[PDB]
């Protein structure tokens, strides 16, 4: 039986930086959502609009999967009508979001002991990110009145900031994984279920 | 855009670069202070030269936003906090010579050494030798040659390097819009902006001078009493009218008479409450100390302490392999890294200073949430206060009857009591006419008003009219005896140690008021109180968020200081004393000396 590949996108070696949120169509597969507890506890574990178990008979024409890494503090913003860094530059969910949110734990994994700069999440941006929307631009950001011109400086600030992770870091500043599953219904035949 | 969103915008940028090279200077800092190597050396001073260089250029960045356009106070804050300027404003060659006499002074103060007491190969340093005499010794002439030989050797190298000190340190604070050094400091008491809680730096003076006046009788009963203590045992040697022998305090300075109790126990007959021993019988170790003071401060409505504080921390001594700096330390390192450096004994002393420093560490976990500058004490002086008052908590006999490390029979009678309100005053009121006067003698020196020729002249002045102490041999301007204190020749100001003893009390008295605390206030025991644990964390959390009046008012009610908290705590050994004094001379001459 052809089952869908949730072991590429929730083990996967790397996960992306929140600022560019990665995302996998899944599709033509059959969805196993009986596990409650893949890695660790069950440690966030959200579904807005649909329970956790006992429905993973519903079938959907796609689902979507996107993976991203925020600190412990930014997971709340993950979720319908929150506000916030993440939730306003970085990662939106519409206010009738139909999907589930599922984070957890890394310090073992991205935590580097001389800190984990790899990850970076937006702080400016001249707008708030419309629901699931992307923005990825290494654009000088101008809070002043002065043009940047590309270059940053005096009120030219670059757009993007690193978490730099550490292993003894507090929980609310510690690398957490988070994947948000997304469920469409088109005119078209379903194409994920579970029986 | 107006300059108020630019500037906003520069401290949130500022914010996440500094928390981030403040947490990398924060744990060399620690890997040095927990394990002493020369890479860990290397790597401090690395880390901290980057934080001390970002700093800079973060200053010379917030000088652009004008302070005067921005109507938020907390931004305008935290503008403030970069636009200190501090010595950049100095040439290179003046700025270089400032480091140069600090680190020198540090140098002689932390090496110097006297010889020959019989041999010149036998030499003693300040820390133990000096100081296990001017602590244990009963002898006149052995306290007077430690006193007059570490003064007469290192404050004489001390002397000119401290007038170049303080020429450049006044350099440096007119540079920067001030009146003198003395006003650099005062400077930090200073609010501008708020309506009804502001406060100049002059105001200081003022309400120092108005609060030691009111102290004055009690140091003076506790002055005329310790002197008879004394003279019983140095007859021949003091005068009951006259000042006390700078070298019979009970330390180096006499900042403390501390070591004078067991020549001026009210009732020595009574036992001390030492629950040492008890701890030590029932097989406490540091684990089950700090475990205690974390269930004193979740009793109140505070929370525990972190995983992280738990797994990453030295909370006993690491052994002869490893060795360590065992000074009691509060470590905050951002990003939810809290610590404690400390090599726990199983004492009551180490079990008092837990729960200062863990008193401390809640501090720091309150005020988290605020912006980088401004997670602090509203004042220099606000951070002891709370850990002092945590220690008074702590050392009160029914707290330590309710933890099960008093006998539940043991009597508080009232002569256990005037002897705990007699050790606690030794320590708490001998040291406030020291600190105010010492603090004085630098406003006036950096102000200008005592000329160089006669330093040590109104130093010594000082010392008799203000602390009652008098100089057991004459000094001229060789010497330079303050400079004998590590506070002054390294850079301190010290006027924090006075607002501390007066804001502690200030505390202890609104939280007792609000735990329905019943009696003298020194058997006070705020455990179980979530009123008074409240009645702290709305203070707490402010940080330096709001003025320091304000965030005083929060606690006590009152927009100033205020002497009365301590009278009260005070108030059964006075009445105790002045009967005491009752046929002994109460004051003293300026005018009587050891030496003719
Ligand atoms: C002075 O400027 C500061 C910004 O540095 C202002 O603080 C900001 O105030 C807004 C509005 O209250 C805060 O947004 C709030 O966020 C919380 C999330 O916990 C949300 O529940 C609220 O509904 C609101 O959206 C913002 O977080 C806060 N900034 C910081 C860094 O705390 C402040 O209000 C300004 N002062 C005056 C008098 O306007
Ligand atoms: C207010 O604080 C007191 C202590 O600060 C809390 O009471 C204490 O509770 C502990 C644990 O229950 C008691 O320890 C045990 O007591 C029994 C009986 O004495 C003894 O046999 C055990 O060996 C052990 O020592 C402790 O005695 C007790 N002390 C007092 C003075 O009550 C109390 O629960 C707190 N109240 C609230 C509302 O939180
Ligand atoms: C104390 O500091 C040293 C650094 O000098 C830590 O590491 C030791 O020294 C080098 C540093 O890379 C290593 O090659 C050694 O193997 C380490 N151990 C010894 C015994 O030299 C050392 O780990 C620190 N101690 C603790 C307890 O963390
Ligand atoms: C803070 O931590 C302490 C433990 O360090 C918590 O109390 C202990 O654990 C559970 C609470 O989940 C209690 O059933 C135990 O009886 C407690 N142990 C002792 C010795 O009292 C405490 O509850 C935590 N604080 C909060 C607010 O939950
Ligand atoms: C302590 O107790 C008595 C009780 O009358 C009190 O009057 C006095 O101050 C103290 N007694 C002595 C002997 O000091
Ligand atoms: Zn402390």
């Amino acid at each position: 039986t052809n089952l869908c590949p949730f072991d590429e996108v929730f083990n996967a070696t790397r996960f992306a930086s929140v600022y560019a949120w990665n995302r996998k169509r899944i599709s033509n597969c059959v969805a196993d959502y009986s596990v409650l507890y893949n890695f660790a506890p069950f440690f966030a574990f959200k579904c807005y609009g649909v329970s956790p178990t006992k429905l993973n008979d519903l079938c959907f024409t796609n689902v979507y999967a996107d993976s991203f890494v925020i600190r412990g503090n930014e997971v709340s913003q993950i979720a319908p009508g929150q506000t916030g860094n993440i939730a306003d530059y970085n990662y939106k969910l519409p206010d009738d979001f139909t999907g589930c949110v599922i984070a957890w734990n890394s310090n073992k994994l991205d935590s580097k002991v001389g800190g984990n700069y790899n990850y970076r999440y937006r702080l400016f941006r001249k707008s708030n990110l419309k629901p699931f929307e992307r923005d990825i631009s290494t654009e000088i950001y101008q809070a002043g009145n002065k043009p940047c011109n590309g270059v940053a400086g005096v009120n030219c600030y670059f757009p993007l900031q690193s978490y730099g992770f550490r292993p003894t870091y507090g929980v609310g500043h510690q690398p957490y994984r988070v994947v948000v599953l997304s469920f469409e219904l088109l005119h078209a035949p379903a194409t994920v279920c579970g029986p | 855009s107006t300059i108020e969103e630019q500037a906003k915008t520069f401290l949130d940028k500022f914010n996440h670069e500094a928390e981030d090279l403040f947490y990398q200077s924060s744990l060399a800092s620690w890997n040095y202070n927990t394990n002493i190597t020369e890479e860990n050396v290397q790597n401090m001073n690395n880390a901290g030269d980057k934080w001390s260089a970002f700093l800079k250029e973060q200053s010379t960045l917030a000088q652009m936003y004008p302070l005067q356009e921005i109507q938020n106070l907390t931004v305008k804050l935290q503008l403030q906090a970069l636009q200190q300027n501090g010595s950049s404003v100095l040439s290179e060659d003046k700025s270089k010579r400032l480091n140069t006499i600090l680190n020198t002074m540090s140098t002689i103060y932390s090496t110097g050494k006297v010889c020959n007491p019989d041999n010149p190969q036998e030499c003693l340093l300040l820390e133990p030798g000096l100081n296990e005499i001017m602590a244990n010794s009963l002898d006149y002439n052995e306290r007077l040659w430690a006193w007059e030989s570490w003064r007469s050797e290192v404050g004489k190298q001390l002397r000119p390097l401290y007038e170049e000190y303080v020429v450049l340190k006044n350099e440096m604070a007119r540079a920067n819009h001030y009146e003198d050094y003395g006003d650099y400091w005062r400077g930090d008491y200073e609010v501008n902006g708020v309506d009804g809680y502001d406060y100049s730096r002059g105001q200081l003076i003022e309400d120092v001078e108005h609060t030691f006046e009111e102290i004055k009788p009690l140091y003076e009963h506790l002055h005329a009493y310790v002197r008879a203590k004394l003279m019983n045992a140095y007859p021949s040697y003091i005068s009951p009218i006259g000042c006390l022998p700078a070298h019979l305090l009970g330390d180096m300075w006499g900042r403390f008479w501390t070591n004078l109790y067991s020549l001026t126990v009210p009732f020595g007959q009574k036992p001390n409450i030492d629950v040492t021993d008890a701890m030590v019988d029932q097989a406490w170790d540091a684990q089950r100390i700090f475990k205690e003071a974390e269930k004193f401060f979740v009793s109140v409505g505070l929370p525990n302490m972190t995983q992280g504080f738990w797994e990453n921390s030295m909370l006993t001594d690491p052994g002869n392999v490893q060795k360590a700096v065992c000074h009691p330390t509060a470590w905050d390192l951002g990003k939810g890294d809290f610590r404690i450096l400390m090599c726990t004994k199983v004492t009551m002393d180490d079990f008092l200073t837990a729960h200062h420093e863990m008193g401390h560490i809640q501090y720091d976990m309150a005020y988290a949430a605020q912006p980088f500058l401004l997670r602090n004490g509203a004042n220099e002086g606000f951070h002891e206060a709370v850990g002092e008052i945590m220690s008074l908590s702590a050392a009160t006999p029914k707290h330590l009857k309710s933890i099960g490390l008093l006998s539940p029979d043991f009597q508080e009678d009232n002569e256990t009591e005037i002897n705990f309100l007699l050790k606690q005053a030794l320590t708490i009121v001998g040291t406030l006419p020291f600190t105010y006067m010492l603090e004085k003698w630098r406003w006036m020196v950096f102000k200008g008003e005592i000329p160089k020729d006669q330093w040590m002249k109104k130093w010594w002045e000082m010392k008799r009219e203000i602390v009652g102490v008098v100089e057991p041999v004459p000094h001229d301007e060789t010497y330079c005896d303050p400079a004998s204190l590590f506070h002054v020749s390294n850079d301190y100001s010290f006027i924090r140690y006075y607002t501390r003893t007066l804001y502690q009390f200030q505390f202890q008295e609104a939280l007792c008021q609000a735990a329905k605390h019943e009696g003298p206030l020194h058997k006070c025991d705020i455990s179980n109180s979530t009123e008074a644990g409240q009645k702290l964390f709305n203070m707490l959390r402010l940080g330096k968020s709001e003025p320091w009046t304000l965030a005083l008012e929060n606690v006590v009610g009152a927009k100033n200081m205020n002497v009365r908290p301590l009278l009260n705590y005070f108030e059964p050994l006075f009445t105790w004393l002045k009967d005491q004094n009752k046929n002994s001379f109460v004051g003293w001459s300026t005018d009587w000396s050891p030496y003719a």
